[PDB]
């Protein structure tokens, strides 16, 4: 409903067609902005997910 | 299976009854009882 | 009219249900009927195969009588007052073996306590004449069984009950205690009712999960089967026991609703607790000390028994041609007969023939040792229709044991013919 | 929730890692909070 | 809503307020079912506060004080009438309660009826 | 309850049993003085609680379910009466 | 304490709130005959027997009697702890028992049945005592007055007994109304006494 | 049988109070409410994925719930949907004050 650009544009379509709406995985813009602002004061924030099954670490953008 | 009351009802007494009815009959029955008592109260007033 | 199992029987008084209905007992899709055997529960509607379970009866906690299995003794409907003399009698019982005695005492108290469902319901329970429990059996009946070991156990049990009555119902007892069991036959009726009608389940009342032994009204009218239509479930929130139809089973009108009392047990146990015996007890044992062994896998194949050893069932789709010979007893047979199964090497046909005869020999010996033949037994049973109920039971135990030995002979032979196509 | 600059600095220096185990944190990330329907069981 | 409930259950004048002179020198309606009573109120036969007597077939649920009977009147053939303030219990030699009558007002019966009917209605709907 | 309460050789209540108004009253009649209760201060962690320590829910009258936010409810409960 | 335990199958048992009273029973077809010669009283539902306080002369011969109970119903609202727990609880609470002599020891079936209200005996729960009542016959007709037109009125917590003629009885509303008027009058005066002008006022 | 309860029964069914009663029955079989909400949501998704065009005035969540009740023996209409027997004509709207 607020601030996820890709996701927002899809829901209007699912509804007109009659489909189901998936749960979003990417971050909202609000979060992306914070990272950019911090990277402006020379600090870095990263989000990683560690897979339970194989132990791999993946960096979400 | 309910008591017959021959004395007045004031606000304290209604809270005690709604509480007692929730425990014996459950929230669903109590909701219907509540809507019906409302109608009676508005009409008499 | 349509032929249904229920048709033969007659409807019970309206009052069986009413006494319960005023308290919150509800029955759905069910009736209740009476017959010579006693009350039984039947169906009144058709249910198609179903996705999840359906409730047939809901019985509230207050109607029931219950005691916990472990040592701090907690009685959930809580009829007994604090300081009453009955607790001392209940407390002085071995925690592990006697629960029957504790339950008996509680039932007797209930009959003396006002406004307790049991005062009303007990009128519907079996009388001394109509109960099959063997605690209430004479020397003669015990003799007719023809088994030394079952007979002995029963006598030890009869004595245990008398001893309790003497020890606790002595002369100096306060009258409250005395009134409950003035004569010793009353204690015995009570132990008989406890043993025959008790159910063990795990119950959660509030936040306490405990395991208990309980006497529950209206659910005792179900009968045993080893291929059961229904089961028992505790619904915690409304504090009720639910009897429920198993998922996926078609039930047609007029059918009998059944539950399974104990699982995995032989006919000797059913007689000690319930005075009932079954021609087909899938788990019964006939003992052969004879050396010979037939090969296992083939046995299963000829008679189409499929499954793991623990669970054997007849696949009926494989048996396109309508067969009937295979029943509980052939399954029982599989487990009992000594068998050899090695690797994958196929059995030699002549080699096995030796085994079949040697095994059958043992069966002939067994049948002979008994005083009478199977046909003779039916005659005694048919001769007197009205007789002490315990006596008909004893004769029927005999007929049943013999009949299973006979079935095995018939079956081992069929193996022979089919080994060689 | 109060001293934003001060906390952030101390942390950047120490390379702090936060396992996101609370409610407010997961809200910022726009992900399902681990309570109720979200708690998985 | 509370005002209305209070008014229904408030009651009636009891002694000096209802009679000018002592009743010594010298209420009436008796109804068999509650429905009739509610009906009379509509037809203006009685008022909300007028006292009435209602037959009760059930089991003494009336909340009242622990008060012994004001007068027991006992007759020779064997029937005894017991007058308590809010109720009359008629009993016989075999010690059986032939009748119970409750002294009340229309307002009290109206609240009971609504609570009872709602319970029964919800039950009949489920089915 | 965290321990059994006994009057003579009989048990009024057993461990792991919830207390309601009827039980409390029995304890008052029979004068059972020391009662031990599991409480939020008795739990073994500070990042979470267990159902038994918290106890019955104010909303639904049964033991709290796994997954409930006890903390947000506490803050709100102390605070809302504050306007008065 | 008697020191012997009686057979209670031979005794009438009358139960009152705080006591159980036992009186001997001579055998009879309708169970109406009483002997006041042997009596015992026991704490409720417990079996240590004891001798009653007898406060009056007691009959020395068999008497046919009828029994009635006096008391108050108690309705309580009990605490609710389970889903279908009871909302109300009602108890009879008997406090006194009145035993009245059948006339001429006659039997119910006879066309001539009446009760002799002159002889009434009371059993009291609080004091564990048995006594005889004092009746005031205000009914003209003398000792020979017909017993088919007699009514007994009991008032005052069982402490007043009177026999009056039947037609002169008061309807149920009048008894209630009379009582309310007395109480209400006394209460208004109590309120109005405090005012400084009471001495110079008139009830109207 | 109480004599005059007819209107109240018509209304309870018509109003949608039936649904409320049903939700309660069904939650009397469950320890965690949160899980039951998740189970029902999943069933509804399967139903809409398999036959998309049935739904729109018939709601999937309602269908899952009616199906549960009918399996257990209480007759409920499909998706708790009831017609207005007395509507004047096409393009007419009831004023449910």
């Amino acid at each position: 409903k607020s601030d996820h650009i890709r996701a927002r544009q899809e829901v209007l379509g699912t509804t007109i067609i009659g489909g189901t709406i998936p749960n979003p995985e990417d971050a909202p813009e609000s979060f992306r902005l914070l990272v950019r602002e911090l990277r402006s004061l020379a600090l870095e924030l990263n989000h990683f997910l560690v897979s339970e099954k194989n132990f791999q670490i993946n960096r979400k953008e | 299976n309910l008591v017959f009351h021959n004395k007045a009802i004031n606000g304290t007494a209604m809270k005690r009854l709604i509480s007692r009815l929730i425990d014996h009959f459950g929230m669903a029955y109590t909701s219907h009882i509540l809507d019906q008592v409302k109608t009676l109260g508005f009409q008499q007033a | 009219p349509h032929d249904t199992p229920a048709s033969q029987l007659e409807l019970a008084d309206p009052d069986f249900y009413k006494i319960g209905y005023v308290r919150s007992f509800r029955a759905y899709g069910i009736e209740f009927r009476e017959g010579p055997d006693g009350y039984g529960v039947f169906a009144s509607r058709d249910v198609e195969p179903l996705r999840r379970a359906r409730v047939i009866m809901e019985i509230p906690l207050e109607l029931m009588l219950t005691i916990s299995k472990k040592l701090p003794w907690m009685f959930f409907p809580d009829i007994i007052p604090v300081g009453h003399p009955i607790f001392d009698i209940i407390n002085s019982t071995n925690p592990e073996t006697d629960s029957d005695l504790r339950l008996a005492c509680l039932l007797l108290y209930a009959f003396d306590c006002k406004d307790n469902f049991w005062q009303l319901y007990g009128d519907f329970l079996p009388s001394d004449d109509e109960c099959t429990s063997f605690l209430l059996a004479t020397e003669e009946d015990l003799l007719e069984l023809q088994d030394e070991k079952l007979a002995s156990t029963m006598r030890e049990q009869q004595q245990r009950a008398l001893e309790f009555w003497e020890k606790n119902w002595h002369s100096a007892v306060p009258l409250k205690i005395k009134r409950l069991a003035r004569d010793p036959e009353r204690f015995i009726w009570a132990m008989c009712i406890a043993q025959s009608r008790s159910i063990n389940l795990q119950m959660r009342i509030g936040a306490l999960v405990q395991d208990a032994n309980l006497l529950v009204p209206y659910a005792d009218m179900m009968n045993h089967s080893f291929q059961p239509n229904c089961f028992f479930h505790w619904r915690f929130k409304d504090r009720m026991l639910e009897v429920m139809i198993n998922a996926g089973q078609r039930i047609r009108k007029g059918d009998e609703m059944t539950v399974d009392y104990m699982a995995g047990q032989k006919n000797n146990f059913f007689m000690q607790r319930y005075g009932f015996s079954s021609p087909v007890n899938p788990w019964d044992v006939i003992h052969f000390t004879g050396d010979a062994k037939i090969h296992l896998d083939t046995f299963l194949s000829v008679f189409n028994i499929s499954g793991l050893p623990g669970e054997y069932y007849h696949n009926s789709r494989l048996s396109n041609d309508g067969d009937s010979f295979v029943d509980g007893a052939i399954i029982a047979a599989a487990r009992t007969l000594p068998t050899w199964s090695d690797g994958d090497l196929p059995p030699i046909p002549s080699l096995e023939r030796k085994a079949v005869k040697e095994l059958q020999e043992e069966c002939h010996q067994m049948l002979a040792e008994f005083p009478t033949t199977s046909d003779e037994d039916q005659k005694i049973l048919d001769s007197m229709p009205d007789c002490r109920r315990t006596l008909e039971a004893a004769i029927k135990y005999r007929l049943h044991r013999k009949l299973l030995i006979e079935k095995v002979i018939q079956a081992l032979d069929i193996y022979q013919d089919r080994i060689l196509f | 929730f109060q001293e934003t600059a001060r906390v952030l600095a101390k942390a950047a220096l120490r390379g702090r890692i936060d396992w996101l185990k609370g409610l407010k944190e997961n809200v910022v990330l726009g992900g399902v909070i681990p309570v109720g329907t979200g708690f998985k069981g | 809503m509370l005002i209305g409930l209070y008014v229904l259950t408030s009651g009636n004048h009891r002694g000096i307020c209802v009679n000018r002179y002592n009743p010594c020198n010298r209420k009436e309606p008796f109804f068999s079912n509650s429905y009739d009573a509610i009906g009379a109120y509509r037809q203006k036969r009685i008022n909300l506060d007028s006292p009435l007597w209602l037959r009760w077939r059930l089991d003494q649920r009336v909340i009242a004080s622990r008060e012994t009977p004001i007068e027991v009147h006992y007759e020779s053939l064997g029937t005894f009438y017991e007058i308590y303030g809010h109720y009359l219990i008629v009993r016989s030699l075999k010690k059986q309660i032939l009748f119970i009558y409750i002294r009340t007002t229309v307002g009290h019966i109206a609240l009971y009826r609504e609570i009872e009917e709602a319970i029964q209605g919800f039950s009949r709907a489920y089915s | 309850l965290a321990d059994d309460i006994y009057m003579g050789p009989r048990c009024i209540a057993t461990r792991n049993q919830d207390i309601g108004i009827g039980l409390v009253n029995r304890f008052i009649t029979f004068r059972a003085q020391p009662i031990s209760i599991r409480t939020p201060f008795t739990c073994r962690s500070t990042s979470w609680i267990c159902r038994l320590c918290y106890g019955r829910s104010p909303t639904h009258g049964d033991l709290v379910e796994l997954g409930e936010a006890v903390g947000i409810i506490a803050g709100q409960s102390i605070g809302e009466p504050g306007t008065q | 304490i008697v020191d012997y335990r009686i057979n209670e199958e031979e005794f009438h048992k009358i139960s009152l709130l705080d006591c159980d009273f036992f009186i001997r029973k001579p055998p009879d077809p309708d169970n109406d005959v009483y002997d006041f010669r042997e009596m015992y009283v026991t704490p409720p539902d417990t079996d240590i027997y004891a001798i009653p306080r007898v406060l009056a002369p007691m009959p020395q011969k068999y008497i046919r009697c009828a029994m009635s109970d006096y008391g108050c119903y108690n309705v309580t609202e009990p605490p609710i702890d389970a889903p279908r727990d009871p909302m109300y609880k009602s108890e009879r609470e008997v406090s006194k028992v009145f035993l009245t002599k059948h006339y001429r020891n006659r039997r119910a079936g006879d066309p001539e049945f009446a009760l002799d209200f002159e002889e009434i005996y009371v059993i009291d729960s609080k004091t564990k005592s048995i006594t005889r009542a004092k009746v005031v016959v205000t009914v003209p007709g003398g000792r020979n007055r017909d017993r088919k037109n007699d009514l007994l009125v009991i008032r005052d917590n069982g402490t007043s007994f009177k026999i009056i003629p039947s037609e002169e009885r008061d309807d149920p509303t009048t008894v209630i109304e009379k009582e309310e008027w007395k109480k209400s009058r006394q209460d208004m005066e109590r309120h109005l006494r405090k005012l400084r002008d009471f001495s110079v006022s008139n009830w109207f | 049988r109480i004599p005059f309860l007819e209107e109240q029964v018509r209304k309870i069914r018509d109003g949608g109070k039936l649904l409320t009663m049903d939700i309660h029955r069904l939650l009397l079989n469950e320890d965690n409410r949160f899980d039951f909400v998740n189970e029902i949501a999943a069933e509804a998704k399967q139903y809409v994925e398999n036959n998309r065009d049935e739904y729109g005035a018939k709601k999937a969540i309602l269908h899952v719930l009616s199906n549960r009740m009918n399996d257990a023996g209480v007759y409920r209409a499909e998706a708790y949907m009831e017609s207005d027997p007395f509507k004047p004509g096409p393009g007419y709207l009831k004023d449910e004050l």
